[PDB]
RNA sequence: CCGAUAGUGAACCAGUACCGUGAGGGAAAGGUGAAAAGCACCCCGGAAGGGGAGUGAAAUAGAACCUGAAACCGUGUGCUUACAAGUAGUCAGAGCCCGUUAAUGGGUGAUGGCGUGCCUUUUGUAGAAUGAACCGGCGAGUUACGAUUUGAUGCAAGGUU
RNA sequence: UGGGAGUCAGAACAUGGGUGAUAAGGUCCGUGUUCGAAAGGGAAACAGCCCAGACCACCAGCUAAGGUCCCAAAAUAUAUG
RNA sequence: AUGGUAGGAGAGCGUUCUAAGGGCGUUGAAGCAUGAUCGUAAGGACAUGUGGAGCGCUUAGAAGUGAGAAUGCCGGUGUGA
């Protein structure tokens, strides 16, 4: 290949979902968590079992 | 003199010599599109539509396939967090009647 | 935004009517009028602008009322003191300021615009069968069935 | 005492159109030196 | 590798602003309420797009029926027997026709009327 | 033909001096001198003698003949402020405003 | 890699101004050189100007030579605009203009209809529910390192680091 | 079968039928309407009748109804009793 | 035939470097701030100012990445007589 034609397989790659930049994202301001409670709490939920 | 002609989905009113703007047709600048259905041709002797005149064309010449001005189409809803901008340009043509033919 | 006709000032001529009121109920002529004043009888009506004619009715004195309306039928208006609430019957009226009535009554069948305050002073109405208004030559108008 | 809302610059400017300075007097000087004040011996150049 | 906000902040608010010239005060220059004012002339705009189209139908049929009522005909009974006759011309057609050629309108009047 | 002058950093607040140079603008000067010398307002003397100053620029420098001049312009910007704190309320702040006055004036001829 | 709300609180007058009886707490402010060549000289009011003058390849490059921007705010000109009841816009047009990184270009400013936020929290709000001018450091998703589920292979009788 | 959730005031106007004080803008339940993200548009205006789910806009012009002095699409809208 | 604050797999841009390639540049090259273009984007190729020596494009990778509110903090500025 060239250093300037580099290519990655195809389906190899993805971006990361980046959580809480606004509002057309569909994450926008609660960011995925819903409204109130344990579960929107930072560190929250519940121990696993 | 005056004619009624139907085109795109619409009616207009044309008389020779005028420029008319029009949804697209599928024709070239500088070609010669003929109208055929005329509803009434006015003026000196007049005849009006069974529907359409049953003879009654009028020809016009094509300058300016073009694209009309943008508007942007923006709805929001006040406090939902939902909102979309759009933008939107129509496309018209452009003609210049020369013979309307009773 | 293709050909529509729009009038403005230059295409615009105003005419001068006269109504006689004698035997008419207040509201049957009075919608009429208002719509004279108006210009929905012109085919150059638009609404931005003040099209629509001059209109003189005369007798007034004779404009009549169904029913009861005479003695009921009460106009009231209040004059922002408290308690200030005054009031007056039809007929009292017709009898004491005739011309009141009937322009209060085609004043209510107006927008409350700018232009609709405008067009209603183009209403001249007259108690009994004089008018001053001979120079302007106004024609008689029959109030449409 | 408070205001609940601000003043605009509109508001601000029409109330300040009656705020200003009215034009003074002079009953010039005949004889010799600067204009004074009317119906004064102005203590500059004054020779009513 | 610190990015630092500047450049795109004032490009995105300064359009906005420029959107919003012509309007009083401080909605030409102050860039929340300038947004705030764009929104709602958008959303004005779109519900406007939409009311434009029954504002100028409702204008035509207004002078069609002061043309028709100079013939002695409502405008309801004009557009029946215009339809029963066959005719199918518009309402701006309609309206300009009785503007322009008043002839050419009292002869469709005729037309309007022996079809019924 | 146009002379100038301006007066940088005067220790008066701009809204005193604007209310003064609203009367001498656009008149001849010399009787744009006398209504300075006819007001009680103590930004007159400061204004009067950026006047003298342009007046004295005009004939010096572009010889300009000073009987014939009027005040094409005159105007107050503010300059920086001076922020001082009230020893003699309750510590709240008092602020030094300062302005720059400019005058030009002319023959009206090109 | 810190690139100077920085490895530093402090690449400047810094554990200093200042605050506290004391233990202690703890800033702001950084930035020629092309060469001071820093307006001799000279002319009108102390400050500040106006001229010339200059090392000035360029002082609206004058001590704010790190230049140096914006916005808020200004303020002085003007083009159009003055019978009224207002989520100030939007959709329907007389006067005045005139065109780039170019072609229903570029507009500017007057009228009749219709008219509720980043927002948040709510069954339900637009406040008589909450919180709010402009700018910004400048302000809200790593790994020690594991688990489990979605590309390429030594490469598949196969697994090594 | 597996990955990722939100929701548990989940309600509020609507009965269907019913309890309980037949208000409750309180308790069950069977469909509806919104729904929240479906905003809207003709039920004064109202995520609580006619209509909608969305390609999506757009001077198509013509339909669904709830419709038809002045407002303000749209019968001055009549004709008959 | 083609709505969803919670959902999956999407094509993209500001900072930086590789890891490159290829450019604009000391007869000027910027960037940045005032200009008609691109646009849903985020984000870049030709008139004033700037200076007066710094930036883009393409492909790919990495994120002090990621800018209207929090009675937010302030280098802070400035308003409301």
């Amino acid at each position: 290949m060239k250093l300037h034609e580099l290519k990655p397989a195809e389906g190899s790659r993805k971006e990361r979902n980046r959580v809480g930049r606004g509002v057309a994202t569909g994450n926008g301001k609660t960011s995925g968590r819903g409204h109130k409670g344990q579960k929107a709490r930072s560190g929250g939920g519940v121990r696993p079992g | 003199m005056f004619a009624i002609i139907e085109t795109g989905g619409k009616q207009i009113k044309v008389e020779e010599g005028q420029e008319i703007f029009v949804e697209k047709l599928d024709v070239n600048e500088g070609d010669t599109f003929t109208f055929d259905k005329v509803l009434f041709v006015g003026g000196d002797s007049v005849k009006v539509g069974a529907p359409t005149v049953e003879g009654a064309t009028v020809t016009a010449t094509v300058n300016k396939q073009g694209r009309g001005k943008k508007i942007t189409v923006f709805t929001y809803k006040r406090r939902k967090n939902s909102k979309r901008k759009k933008g939107h340009r129509q496309p018209y043509t452009k003609l210049t009647i020369d013979k309307i033919n009773a | 935004m293709r050909q529509t006709f729009m009038a403005n000032e230059s295409n615009i001529e105003r005419k001068w009517y006269v109504i006689d009121a004698e035997g008419q109920t207040l509201g049957r002529l009075s919608s009429e009028v208002a719509s004279i004043l108006r210009g929905k009888n012109k085919v150059t009506y638009t609404p931005h602008v003040d099209t629509g004619d001059y209109v003189i009715v005369i007798n007034a004195s004779k404009i009549e009322f169904t029913g009861n309306k005479e003695t009921d039928k009460v106009y009231y208006r209040h004059s922002n003191h408290p308690g200030g609430i005054k009031s007056i019957t039809a007929g009292e009226l017709r009898r004491t300021n005739p011309e009141r009535l009937i322009e209060n009554s085609i004043k209510g069948m107006l927008p409350s615009t700018r232009l609709g305050e405008k067009q209603g002073k183009k209403l001249f109405v007259y108690g009994g069968a004089e008018h001053p208004h001979a120079a302007q030559q106004p024609e008689n108008y029959e109030l449409r069935g | 005492a408070v205001p609940k809302r601000r003043t605009s610059k509109t508001r601000k400017n029409k109330r300040r159109t009656h705020f200003k300075i009215s034009v003074p007097g002079m009953t010039e000087c005949p004889n010799c030196g600067e204009y004074k004040l009317s119906h004064r011996v102005c203590k500059n150049c004054g020779s009513y | 590798p610190r990015v630092k906000g500047g450049t795109v902040t004032r490009a995105r608010r300064k359009k906005t602003i420029k959107l919003a010239k012509g309007y009083f005060g401080s909605k030409h220059t102050l860039y929340k309420v300038a947004k705030q004012q764009v929104m709602k002339s958008g959303q004005y705009a779109f519900r406007d797009r939409r009311q434009r189209k029954r504002d100028f139908r409702k204008l035509w049929i207004t002078r069609i029926n002061a043309a028709a009522r100079q013939h002695e005909m409502s405008y309801s009974r004009l557009m029946n027997g215009l339809k029963k006759a066959g005719i199918d011309i518009n309402r701006k057609m309609l309206s300009e026709i009785a503007i322009s050629d008043e002839k050419a309108f009292a002869q469709l009047v005729t037309k309007a009327k022996d079809a019924l | 033909m146009e002379a100038k002058a301006v007066a940088r950093t005067i220790r008066i607040a701009p809204r005193k001096v604007r209310l003064v140079l609203d009367l001498i603008r656009g008149k001849n000067a010399a009787e744009a001198i006398a209504i300075l010398k006819l007001t009680n307002k103590a930004s007159s003397p400061v204004i009067e003698k950026v006047l003298m100053s342009a007046l004295a620029n005009a004939e010096h420098n572009y010889d300009m003949n000073t009987d014939e001049l009027v005040v094409k312009e005159a105007y107050a910007n503010e300059g920086p402020t001076l922020k001082r704190f009230r020893p003699q309320g309750r510590a709240s702040a008092i602020n030094k405003r300062t302005s720059h006055i400019t005058i030009v004036v002319s023959d009206g001829k090109e």
